[PDB]
RNA sequence: AAUUAGCUCUUGUGUU
């Protein structure tokens, strides 16, 4: 899959501009550690913007 | 340690100024390890000669 | 302490009244040195405060003999309680 | 002079001249160089 | 040496046989919670969505669990694995081809805990039988077990680091066997003093100790908010 | 040649002897380290009276 | 291609090839620091 | 939980006002404990 | 390590007194009537400057780890 | 007077311990000659003309307080509290988070705790100034309230205030670092630090490979979890995956790197992970009088009751821990810190001293406008209605311990399994 | 069964402080008005930081943590910029947040002070602090030493976190002389009276009042720098105000379907 | 690690209706509001107000858990007024005081502005 | 899908 491994940035919801890391990630949604936090969190790939 | 001694576990009324009567472990070693007092000191020795 | 909650009439004799009398294995301060407690008292004193009475309550604070007096009595309270867990528990083995 | 009830300070001075004298772990160190 | 290998404690009779470390177990320090129920037992999310239970299809609950399947094991209520009634089980971490997530009757599927479940709760030094009780799951936010006050007696429990153990039973027969027999309600009296071994601690007791004094009295304000706080309550205020 | 003989930190042999603290600090050495413990396989030992 | 590693003792950033003796090319050196991430890092203020 | 939220009402501490007595307890408490000594001196002479 | 920018109780900016503290403690002031000419009334923020221990005054005489 | 006078204006001539020692002013004495001499606790009170007692002492004590040790020492009126107390704070005080080293960030150590905000007590005793407390604390000052809240602090568990955590208040910082070597395992056997491919490894699993650079190390500054390699080593047989991983739920950012040489010239590289820890709720937090705790709830600051003012406690404790505990130096180090805090200059709780007592700190305190006794008109946070009893309150030294509960939480469900006895594994 | 007709006074009027007195309205609507003062009144600060180069003492969290807490100086644009979840856009635009930059670098051998003013905002309407006695001190460098990085501010609440909270104190006070005994002392002899106590000195507290209800609350709001004063009581009464609104539409949405 | 974000304290998800009512059958006319991501800051002011109306025999409010966003109110009145009207009247009441209250700060500061 | 034995330290039970 493209998505894994991409360095995302969240565009939309209380979450947004927050950068991460995709995990694991489904044909709907995906998984991603975040920089800021120590925490990873499910988040719809509408919301997700991958940057560089 | 694991002895049902308790003699050497006790605070001995000689350890006044040279060992700390409030510092040691709580653990299964309670009594049998010490620290120091603030102004002790230990001998390092000479000769007697 | 009326309703029970935590604590006792004792505890509120010691912090305000006095601490009273420090007893180590059921009896008075022992002789540690050569017939004294400590070397700030003199030889045979049957005293209250050379063996072991502490006539200060824990609010007015204790003066350093009785203080260390206090932490030989306390020390037998852990002491008792790391032993006592070992020895009980095997009993408590066996019966079961 | 004697130092009459003016003697917290030299109560404290006097440890303060011990510890600058000689440290905390002192024992060890003399030992070990001896 | 072969006596060595058995001879006391660490031994395989001691060790191994009378004593061993299980599956489907967790350990966390607990911190008080008084909006708890005796019976209940707050557990954070990550252990749940750790400790699976197995939950056999059935046409009353088909929908759920295929429902709990489609989520997955990223979600929290969701599952993890599911077994088929041949034996075969299939990995829900690894998002297997849809016709796999297809469910039938007889098959069985491993959900995460949920609200609800009946777990045992343990503090180490088991000395009476009133150390592992049984209680009832609720999810709350942070990362501690929280548990009424009352019950902190019997396990001798102090909210100060104390660390307990939940167990998971895995089965039906468990599940009935530990609701009928140590749910918390029913082991409330001891048969070893024939009284209570639950009552009413810390500044609950002050508390009640000062609030049925012959000099408390109350507006209607402050009725009507300790009122809300009755679950027994039949809507009737008395008359002042 | 006989063999190594472990150092104990601060002592006279030390290459921390008398220093000033602005030389420790050069050394990234804190000077508030009080010394008294031997460097074995890069890990701190201390010896138990 | 090249790594940059950071003296510890004269802080002069220089080039090493894979498979080669960790040293810098003054003072003799053996302790090298890795340089810092070029990927963007983000941190809420919180 | 009625009386914990009860309790947000009347409220529940402890402090060093509660270690107090009225300077009048303390002269017999001196008293008492003096009593005690001079009866214990007695006793250590009559020994003697 | 270094002065917190805002008192931990009530909030109050008290990241930008430290200077200030510093120069009326060596212009010979009292401790409480330097934090009460700083406009410190509560004895919160008070704590905060009164209690500091400015560690990163040690720490920038380390030699910096990449020059 | 003479010889004070001396020692006062040393560190200018050169007169030092040493010095006094020369004089015959002092002199060692050991624990056997110490059983034939007659000692002295204070010099006025017990060698001037009363009823005569001695009246034949040889030798004085400096100061009783020098009686404890290094632990012992930093505890606030220690003889007001009951011996098990003392032992558990001399026991605590070595688990207390704050700045071990002022060169800890060169020091490659392994579970590394360092707090942002460490201060200096309020109240402090003399012993410790030597013990260099004043330069490297451990703790914070934080307006402890005594009182029954919610509930949620009933048994030894504490309230926290979450407006003061957002502030930073008790905010610390975790490291931790992985040590690892190539190393020459036989002929055939030899480790490499080399990012392993996708076309190359036969035992490989699905751990990402691109968060380490093509050197088989990470990067500083790039953001860790659990199950991500940080090192990628391979061995040869076509190779086998020994690279190490972060340990479980630890998810940190890379602080630094280090690589070099070790003894035997092999290449060798420590690596430090750092890792910012809140004072969530089960984290234990300890005073200096034994009072042990874990944070039960966290109220904003709307939610915790307020004084007179917009004062707010941080820590509020339970009354019941005080009764059956005998901390009174607790209450005593919280009222003489409304003093020092008001009046601007740091307490002395030296542990005998007889110029301090309750009497004069309760009378001080009564000129800055407050209860003499420390108690204070708190207001509900929620109704803001007034509460009944006046609640005690005040500034006191708060230690983190660190046992934090992201440490101790743990969970499994079919996980590895023994080789001996096919039994869960342990730890 | 309808509502009261409060009045205010203020009292005293700065910089940096109102204090002011509300009649004739219920204990409740005062302790709610003080909450929404404390957490619930919108304000703008930084809550997203990227670092390029960070060679100081202080780790990068630890440099985010003290940009958070610093003030910045929004009186206008609090009510025209639109939360970050609310504005559709990708990518923070000027209409939901405010750049700011950094790049200090150390070269001569003296220290430097990385303030607040080397904070370089791209919108001259909110700055930190320092419009018009030192500033936040944020890093000390050393030689070598640089710090580059840039930021973006943007709109909460203090509910939300402690660095949206405008106020730096509120002072909440009612019935000063102990009228009502909502509060009982055990020897009201050894109490200091309050500051708004209208009592002799002869006596302690006010004789008993067995029908009175809370009124004339004293309050004493601080700002910390960001918000005026006064603006901070507009934008929390009005804060208070439209939640109640939402909450008489969504009421209305329910009982008109039920 | 569990920590739960801190926009869930006053955000409402998808599927989360804002305020739901419940018809209580143990007494007549009496019925539950269940305000979701809320606090005491409005059940105090509702409360208060619902109080203030002589034609309301209970009006009391809790939070069922402080880690749980969501307030309950319970309101009973006399019959021939249904607790809807009852609550709507106190939330325009409440309305009418803000709005008042506020106008009157205005002119009070500017009074004290301008002397 | 990668081992073990030993040692040391520490956590909870120290209540009346
Ligand atoms: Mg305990
Ligand atoms: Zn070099
Ligand atoms: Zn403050
Ligand atoms: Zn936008």
């Amino acid at each position: 899959n493209e998505l894994i491994g991409q360095t995302v940035r969240i565009s939309q919801g209380p979450y947004k501009g927050y950068i991460g890391v995709v995990k694991d990630a489904t044909e709907s949604t995906a998984r991603v550690e975040l920089h800021s936090t120590c925490q990873t969190i499910s988040v719809d790939r509408q919301r997700l913007t991958t940057v560089g | 340690r694991d002895g049902k001694l308790a003699k050497p576990r006790q605070l001995h009324n000689t350890l006044w100024g040279m060992v700390c009567p409030a510092e040691t472990p709580e653990g299964h070693a309670v009594g049998l390890v010490k620290n120091l007092a603030l102004m002790a000191y230990i001998s390092v020795g000479s000769q007697p000669s | 302490v009326v309703s029970g909650a935590k604590g006792s009439k004792i505890n509120i004799s010691q912090v305000i009244a006095v601490v009273g009398q420090q007893n180590v294995e059921g009896k008075r301060i022992p002789f540690g040195f050569k017939h004294r407690t400590l070397p700030h008292f003199i030889k045979d004193d049957y005293g209250p405060e050379s063996r072991g009475f502490v006539e200060n309550s824990y609010l007015a604070g204790l003066t350093p003999t009785e203080f260390f007096f206090h932490a030989m009595g306390g020390r037998e309270g852990l002491i008792d309680t790391a032993v006592k867990t070992a020895e009980t528990g095997y009993i408590q083995r066996r019966l079961i | 002079e004697i130092t009459p009830d003016l003697w917290q300070e030299a109560c404290w001075i006097v440890i303060s001249s011990y510890f600058d004298e000689k440290g905390l772990v002192r024992q060890q160190l003399d030992s070990f160089d001896e | 040496s072969l006596k060595q290998r058995l001879k006391g404690k660490e031994g395989r009779v001691r060790g191994n046989l009378m004593g061993k470390r299980v599956d489907f177990s967790a350990r966390t320090v607990i911190t008080p919670d008084p909006n708890l129920s005796i019976d209940q037992v707050g557990v954070p999310r990550s252990i749940a969505a750790n400790m699976t239970f197995a939950e056999i299809v059935t046409p009353f609950n088909i929908d759920r669990l295929q429902e709990l399947v489609r989520r997955g094991n990223s979600q929290y209520p969701g599952a993890k694995y599911i077994i088929r009634d041949n034996g075969d089980r299939i990995d829900l971490r690894f998002h297997p081809k849809p016709s796999d997530l297809h469910l039938q009757t007889g098959y069985k599927v491993e959900r995460h805990m949920c609200d609800g479940d009946i777990v045992i709760f343990n503090r180490q030094p088991t000395l009476h039988k009133m150390s592992m009780m049984g209680h009832r799951v609720r999810i709350l936010p942070w990362s501690t077990f929280r548990l009424n006050l009352s019950v902190t007696t019997p396990y001798n429990a102090d909210f100060d680091g104390d660390e307990m153990n939940l167990h998971l039973p895995q089965s039906l027969e468990t599940r009935a066997e530990i609701q009928e027999l140590a749910m918390v309600p029913r082991m409330i009296v001891t048969p070893q003093s024939n009284r209570p071994v639950m009552g009413i601690v810390q500044d609950t007791l002050t508390a009640v100790r000062k609030f049925t004094k012959r000099d408390v009295f109350l507006e209607r304000g402050e009725v009507m908010n300790l009122l809300m706080f009755l679950s027994t309550w039949d809507g009737k205020v008395p008359q002042p | 040649f006989i063999g190594k003989i472990p150092i104990m930190l601060r002592s006279t042999y030390c290459l921390l002897n008398g220093l000033t603290d602005r030389d420790l600090c050069e050394l990234n050495e804190c000077p508030l380290d009080p010394g008294g413990y031997f460097i074995i396989n890069g890990s701190e030992k201390v010896l138990i009276a | 291609q090249p790594m940059i590693y950071i003296c510890g003792e004269c802080h002069t950033e220089n080039e090493i090839k894979s498979r080669d003796p960790i040293r810098c090319r003054e003072c003799g050196y053996r302790i090298m620091y890795k340089k810092r991430t070029k990927r963007l890092v983000v941190f809420d203020a919180r | 939980t009625v009386i914990n939220n009860w309790l947000l009402i009347e409220g529940h501490t402890i402090g060093i006002g509660d270690s107090i007595a009225d300077s009048k307890t303390y002269q017999d408490i001196q008293n008492t404990i003096k009593k005690a000594k001079q009866d214990v001196i007695e006793v250590i002479e009559k020994a003697h | 390590m270094i002065i917190p920018v805002r008192c931990f109780t009530c909030g109050k900016i008290v990241g930008n007194k430290w200077e200030a503290y510093l120069g009326l403690l060596q212009a010979e002031y009292t401790e409480g009537d330097a934090l009460d000419a700083l406009g410190l009334k509560r004895y919160c923020c008070r704590r905060m400057l009164l209690a500091h221990v400015d560690l990163i005054e040690k720490l920038l005489n380390y030699a910096p780890l990449e020059k | 007077k003479r010889h004070i006078d001396q020692l006062k204006e040393r560190e200018y001539n050169n007169y030092s311990w040493q010095d006094l020692v020369a004089s015959g002013v002092v002199e060692y004495i050991d624990t056997l000659e110490e059983e034939t001499v007659m000692l002295a606790m204070t010099p006025d009170d017990l060698q001037e003309k009363e009823v005569a007692y001695c009246s034949t002492y040889t030798h004085c004590e400096i100061h009783p307080s020098m009686i404890l040790g290094v632990c012992a020492s930093i505890i606030p009126f220690p003889d007001h509290n009951q011996s098990p107390r003392n032992t558990y704070q001399s026991a605590m005080g070595k688990q207390a988070m704050g700045v071990y080293i002022t060169n800890f960030h060169v020091r490659m150590d392994t579970l590394a705790h360092v707090l942002y905000y460490p201060q200096k007590p309020l109240v402090t005793t003399r012993s410790m100034e030597y013990l260099r407390f004043r330069e490297l604390p451990a703790g914070i000052n934080s307006i402890v309230a005594i009182a029954s809240y919610t509930g949620y602090n009933q048994e030894d568990s504490v309230i926290m205030n979450r407006s003061a955590v957002d502030r930073g208040f008790f905010r610390s910082v975790f490291y931790r670092s992985y040590k690892e070597q190539e190393s020459k395992k036989g002929f055939d056997q030899e480790e490499v630090f080399e990012k392993p491919t996708r076309e190359t490894c036969q035992g490989m699993r699905h751990a990402i490979y691109d968060k380490l650079d093509d050197d088989g190390l990470i990067a500083p500054g790039v953001r860790v979890s659990g199950d991500d390699v940080i090192i990628g080593k391979t061995v040869t047989l076509t190779k086998r995956d020994c690279s190490t991983f972060l340990r479980t739920s630890e998810t940190g950012i890379v602080d630094q790197v280090m690589v070099t040489l070790n003894q035997e010239g092999y290449k060798f590289c420590k690596i430090r992970v750092r890792s910012v820890r809140i004072p969530q709720i089960g984290d234990k937090f300890a005073s200096r009088h034994g009072q042990k705790g874990t944070c039960g709830i966290q109220y904003r600051q709307e939610d915790m009751p307020f004084t007179c003012e917009g004062i707010t406690p941080d820590i509020i404790i339970n009354p019941h821990a005080i009764p059956s505990r005998m901390t009174i130096g607790h209450l005593i180090e919280c009222l003489q810190g409304k003093v020092s805090a008001n009046k601007g200059e740091i307490g002395d709780a030296t542990p005998f001293n007889d110029a301090v007592n309750v009497q004069k700190i309760s009378n001080l305190l009564s000129d800055y406008g407050y209860h003499l006794r420390g108690n204070e008109v708190l207001y509900n946070g929620f109704t803001g209605r007034k509460i009944t009893s006046q609640i005690f309150i005040g500034p006191t030294y708060y230690q983190r311990l660190k046992h934090m509960v992201d440490d101790k939480i743990h969970s499994r469900a079919r996980g590895p399994i023994q080789i001996l006895n096919r039994q869960p594994m342990e730890g | 069964p309808y509502a009261n007709q409060p009045t205010v006074r203020i009292t005293e009027l700065t910089d940096e402080n109102v204090k002011f007195i509300i009649e004739n309205t219920d204990l409740a609507v005062a302790n709610s008005i003080r909450r929404v003062f404390i957490a619930e009144v919108p304000i703008i600060a930084i809550d997203w930081v990227q670092i390029d180069a960070n060679s100081s003492v202080l780790h990068d969290e630890f440099i985010a943590h003290r940009l958070g807490l610093i003030p910045l100086t929004s009186d206008d644009i609090v009510d025209k910029l639109q939360y970050s979840r609310d504005c559709t856009c990708e990518e923070f635009c000027p209409e939901c947040s405010v750049e700011f930059t950094l790049d200090v670098r150390c070269n001569e051998d003296q220290t430097r002070h990385v303030t607040s003013r080397d904070l370089i905002s791209n919108s001259p309407r909110v700055i930190p602090v320092t419009s018009r006695q030192d500033d936040i001190l944020i890093v000390k460098l050393r030689k070598g030493q640089e710090l580059r990085l840039r930021a973006y501010a943007k709109k909460g609440f203090g509910k939300e976190h402690a660095k949206w909270n405008p106020t730096a104190g509120v002072a909440f006070e009612y019935d000063p002389d102990n009228a009502l005994r909502h509060t009982v002392y055990p020897k009201p002899e050894e109490w200091p009276k309050s500051e708004y106590s209208e009592l002799d000195e002869d006596e302690s507290q006010a004789p008993y009042d067995p029908n009175g209800k809370p009124e004339r609350f004293y309050y004493n709001v601080e700002s910390c720098g960001s918000l005026r004063p006064e603006t901070i009581v507009l934008s929390a009464l009005s804060g208070l105000k439209k939640k109640l609104s939402d909450l008489q539409t969504q009421l209305s949405h329910e009982i008109q379907s039920d | 690690m569990n920590a739960p974000p801190a926009f869930e304290s006053f955000l409402l998800f998808e599927g989360e209706k804002k305020i739901t009512i419940n018809k209580d059958t143990k007494v007549p006319n009496a019925c539950l509001f269940t305000i979701n991501k809320e606090d005491h800051t409005l059940g105090n002011i509702i409360k208060s107000q619902l109080l203030k109306d002589p034609q309301v025999l209970f009006a009391g409010y809790k939070v069922p858990h402080p880690l749980e966003h969501k307030i309950i109110i319970r309101v009973q009145t006399t019959p021939d007024y249904s607790p809807q009207e009852a609550f709507t009247n106190a939330i325009t009441d409440l309305i009418s005081e803000l709005s008042l209250l506020e106008e009157r700060f205005r002119v009070a500061i500017k009074d004290k502005q301008e002397g």
